[PDB]
RNA sequence: UACCUGGUUGAUCCUGCCAGUAGCAUAUGCUUGUCUCAAAGAUUAAGCCAUGCAUGUCUAAGUACGCACGGCCGGUACAGUGAAACUGCGAAUGGCUCAUUAAAUCAGUUAUGGUUCCUUUGGUCGCUCGUACUUGGAUAACUGUGGUAAUUCUAGAGCUAAUACAUGCCGACGGGCGCUGACCCCCUUCGCGGGGGGGAUGCGUGCAUUUAUCAGUGGUGACUCUAGAUAACCUCGGGCCGAUCGCACGCCGGCGGCGACGACCCAUUCGAACGUCUGCCCUAUCAACUUUCGAUGGUAGUCGCCGUGCCUACCAUGGUGACCACGGGUGACGGGGAAUCAGGGUUCGAUUCCGGAGAGGGAGCCUGAGAAACGGCUACCACAUCCAAGGAAGGCAGCAGGCGCGCAAAUU
RNA sequence: UUAAAGUUGCUGCAGUUAAAAAGCUCGUAGUUGGAUCUCUCUCGGCCGAAGCGUUUACUUUGAAAAAAUUAGAGUGUUCAAAGCAGGCCGCCUGGAUACCGCAGCUAGGAAUAAUGGAAUAGGACCGCGGUUCUAUUUUGUUG
RNA sequence: UCGCUACUACCGAUUGGAUGGUUUAGUGAGGCCCUCGGAUCGGCCCCGCCGGGGUGCCCUGGCGGAGCGCUGA
């Protein structure tokens, strides 16, 4: 029953209006339906013109961008854990735009000892199960092993997101609108941008 | 740090800024492209669009407006808000009885970019018209010239 | 209102269609098509009032239904189906050939054409834009979209179309010098050559147009039909040769045209 | 046709108003032979409504097993005409009225480079490499059995269709293009080494969707445009890639020609919406207003067809005002226009054209391209009809007509 | 309700005594204000682009301004108010045009009226030197 | 200065009654959206009575039943 059109307030001068008409139809708004963290839901609308809205309500995976390697892998979606807008929508979980979320790394680490045959994550004692014994020490041919090497020497990777790659738990933001297309897709946070929202996670606490 | 004062983090959002570099561009320089465009009547764009480091959606040289319409004119009154000002259109209305005019005004509440800092109340200033960028403001700061009483 | 109007007044018609006062209240409201409503011509005000066939708006739906109309070679069974600028009307039964042309009076007129010119029309191009892999398109003012255009065709240029495959023959191009037909103002139907072009970036152009007697006129841009290359019509052109006479010397004609008479 | 005339004093010249005079519009009186056009329940009560009508619709071309007719010929799937009912489409227009409404509506002028668009017209529709010589289940009309005082109320049982509802291939199809890549081959090097070709194996491939990245065919005055490339996604409340009807009949078991319905996307047409600039009557016995509860602006989002305090969180403390804001009034819907008029003006504009609004008063929805729809639904407040007292149905500011109101307005 | 009403007055009224100048003065807004000043650079085929100059008001032209109404052209409705018809012995016609304030586009004029342009010269025009960034052609391709 | 008849309006007791408009607080029909719910309606199974085909086993036709089976509406 909401109404988002603009005679319902006050002038510039600050007199407010007597209206000319009753509520329209194409002044209507429709409830915020809060993209939770759970197994898929989605509710479509029907919006003017007899188009389709995809109202989601729960959301657990979404593709999401490494920018600085071209790579995009569709991940798990964890946690909310900052919401530039209001905190009570980081402990309410609710999946909005430009909220920052916890995904799995672990797409992202298969495409990175698949590219660069460099162990990526893993820790100093280096338990090495052979299932990737051989995508990490593989056989390679005459023209392949100096193709390795010279993807070997750029394949360097800032440190804040090794941090994150030993957990396993990578920072990213949502960049699409899922109450409106149900979908919830976004990008990696990488280098000034994450090195900003770590430290306002930081302060947060 | 001196861009990032608010909670979510400013970013000029066409340009890509996590590309990856090597030894001689660690060492070389942090360069940040930055993004500016024509705006197409014969403005030209201020040295400070092409090297600042402000960020605005709306403004007319970095930010994602064109600028389509009526572009008019108007003198500073009150620079009171974040990025926004008033300027006062003076004109004189006919009456026909008389056949005398009739001193008129009418104020607009106008977006003033960044890249035009100093900025003194009273001087002419152009604006242009483009979409609505919030309740009551439609039209974007395109060219200030000073007052008279400068020098 | 809530939706679209389906009716039209009478008063409220172009005043070109020449509709008198008294015979109803209701205007036959043109047909969704290729022509703006306002720049057309319905084929029952071509029928009934111009040609006088009919006699009623009931025998333009008993000669429309017999199938005895082509509109741009196609068969017309719409008696409201507006048919504008430039438009072939091809009546077999009876042999006549028309084309839609303005007159210098600013409405349309009776053009009959030989059949021998009835097989193309004259179209503007309105828009260009590539897409789809890659693939170039016309616009035409009569919504006629022919893709893989030649690449010298730009916007506000003239195409001539073969009506019975829809492709492009050859064209002409906007430029000095070309002859052009006003479709568009208080200059309409007026024929001559572009004498020159101001540009007013944000606004309109303003093309500067020379008669064949020496009258100059201006419109603005998307009011000019490119007819001919130079001087010479690619298509014919009404009794007038668009060319508007003054009221005295439109009444010195009449006046020294019915001493022929006895 | 740029006009005056009687009235103050015993008489005079003035100020000055009363009174006449001429249109034009509403009423009304008296009178009224012909003929042509022509307004007409606006004003008071946007008061109240008996009765009837004002919105429906079939071509050769969606569904015919009604003998309801008749007709070949009687094994001939369906000769035909066709009520009914399913399906599709319309009912959002037209008509009526003027209660609201004072920068609002509206008019001129621009904008959508900030959006949706049934239809029409043109484009596109083997561009995707992965039972079909035809798929599945119901349901009306019909038959048959009932309920209720009562409604365009419907319940159960038995059949049967689809362009309703669903599911779902083949063909083009041979490939091609990107990643991979065992292996093989070639050149050079004594050799190591360096460089160049071919390649089986697996993965992904179109056009729409959503995100990220790269490079710079056609365009604009200016795109974060249009195209291109790359990596992925693609909603089970699914996105296209045709299980459809007709008419003439065929050409060498295949290959067919004209149409009708569809159809994602693009363009167009018809619009709609939201904006830009300028403009309106009276009032100061209305001079300060707006800001808890959004007032002005900034950032991030939510919603929405989209641009925006539209809305939410956190901030900033602003925004309008003698150039008359804010508040009140209007015997205010706004224009195009109408009366009068030397020139200037003044007053009217409910009323047939354009635009707005509204269907007793507020409010909320369904369906649909389009409605906050009232000759649609759900409530509440106000009236009010039937009733067997349990219930049922309403909306004339449509055309007629009635009552009431009134100075004041026509035929069921 | 309009004229008469120059009894609302901008045109165009009145204010000593007929109705009426504030007791006097200062004063912000408003309104009004004295003389004065005689088109060129980089390109295309001498002719077009692009720039102006300080910004406007004014004036003239243009194009855009719904039809109906109004004005007005043609036409013997039997005249007229109307209408958009008609006319000739199948042809020949017409269905024009003006007006459409203010605001917004456009182009010419430069009188009037507002406004700038250097006065502790961080002023104009010249060629001279320095500092910082940097175009993309140049070296048969190739780093 | 001082005598008769009537109207207009206000005060006007009566805490006389009835109805509007602004708000304080409380309540909140009905629709929509969300989280549940699950009356009913199928389908796939599993056995039992059994045919044919292929070769004790698989697919088919009629049913019947049961299960807190496991799914759809």
């Amino acid at each position: 029953g909401i109404s988002r059109d603009n005679w319902h307030k006050r002038r510039k001068t600050g007199g407010k209006r007597k209206p000319y008409h009753k509520k329209r139809k194409y002044e209507l708004g429709r409830p915020a339906a809060n993209t939770k963290i759970g197994p898929r839901r989605i509710h479509t609308v029907r919006v003017r013109g007899g188009n389709k809205k995809y109202r989601a309500l729960r959301l657990d995976v979404g593709n999401f961008s490494w920018g600085s390697e071209c790579c995009t892998r569709k991940t798990r979606i964890i946690d909310v854990v900052y919401n530039a807008s209001n905190n009570e929508l980081v402990r309410t979980k609710t999946l909005v735009k430009n909220c920052i979320v916890l995904i799995d790394s672990t797409p992202y680490r298969q495409w990175y000892e698949s590219h660069y045959a460099l162990p990526l994550g893993r820790k100093k004692g280096a338990k090495l199960t052979p299932e990737e014994e051989e995508i990490l020490n593989k056989k390679r041919s005459k023209k392949i092993q100096k193709k390795y090497d010279e993807r070997k020497k750029n394949a360097k990777i800032s440190s804040l997101l090794e941090e994150q790659f030993q957990q396993g738990k990578l920072l990213a933001c949502i960049a699409s609108r899922p109450g409106q297309c149900g979908r919830a897709d976004g990008y990696v946070l990488e280098g000034k941008e994450l090195e900003f929202y770590l430290r306002k996670i930081k302060a947060r606490k | 740090a001196d861009i990032q004062t608010e909670r979510a983090y400013q970013k000029q959002p066409t340009i890509f800024q996590n590309k990856k570099r090597v030894l001689l561009g660690e060492t070389g320089k942090e360069k940040l492209p930055r993004y500016y465009k024509n705006i197409g009547l014969g403005f030209k764009t201020p040295k400070e669009a092409i090297e600042g480091t402000y960020i605005d959606k709306k403004c007319p040289f970095t930010g994602n407006v064109s600028i389509r319409g009526r572009i008019l004119s108007g003198v500073v009154t009150k620079m009171k808000m974040q990025r926004t000002i008033v300027i006062r259109r003076d004109y004189l209305h006919y009456i026909r009885k008389y056949n005398r005019f009739e001193k008129r005004h009418k104020n607009m509440s106008v977006h003033l970019s960044p890249c035009f800092r100093d900025v003194q109340i009273g001087d002419i200033v152009t604006v242009g018209e483009c979409r609505p960028l919030s309740k009551t403001v439609r039209f974007n700061v395109l060219k200030v010239t000073k007052a008279a009483g400068t020098k | 209102a809530r939706g679209p109007k389906k009716h039209l007044k009478r008063v409220a018609a172009p005043k070109h269609w020449m509709l008198d006062k008294l015979t109803g209240v209701f205007a036959p409201r043109p047909s969704t098509g290729p022509h703006k409503l306002r720049e057309c011509l319905p084929l029952i005000i071509f029928l009934r009032n111009r040609l006088k066939y009919a006699l009623t708006g009931d025998e333009v739906k008993k000669i429309c239904m017999q199938r005895f109309i082509k509109i741009d070679g196609k068969v017309r069974t719409d008696i409201t189906y507006p048919a504008g600028f430039m438009d072939v009307i091809s009546i077999d039964k009876t042999g006549e050939n028309f084309r839609l042309i303005y007159d210098t009076k600013g409405r349309f007129a009776v053009h009959r054409i030989t059949p021998e010119e009835a097989k193309y029309k004259l179209c503007k191009v309105r828009k260009i834009f590539v897409g789809t892999k890659g693939i170039p398109h016309l616009v035409t003012h009569d919504a006629r979209t022919i893709r893989y255009p030649d690449p010298l065709i730009k916007v506000n240029d003239t195409i001539q179309i073969d009506l019975e495959t829809g492709k492009i023959t050859d064209f002409i191009k906007f430029d000095t010098g070309n002859l052009c037909m006003v479709t568009g103002g208080a200059n309409l139907g007026r024929i001559g050559v572009i004498t020159n072009r101001e540009r007013h970036p944000g606004s309109f152009d303003v093309v500067h147009v020379k008669d064949a007697n020496g009258n100059s006129f201006a419109t603005r841009l998307s009011n000019i039909f490119v007819i001919g290359k130079g001087n010479k019509p690619w298509i014919s052109l009404p009794r007038g040769k668009g060319i508007r006479l003054t009221i005295a010397e439109e009444r010195d004609k009449r006046l020294a045209a019915k001493q022929s008479s006895g």
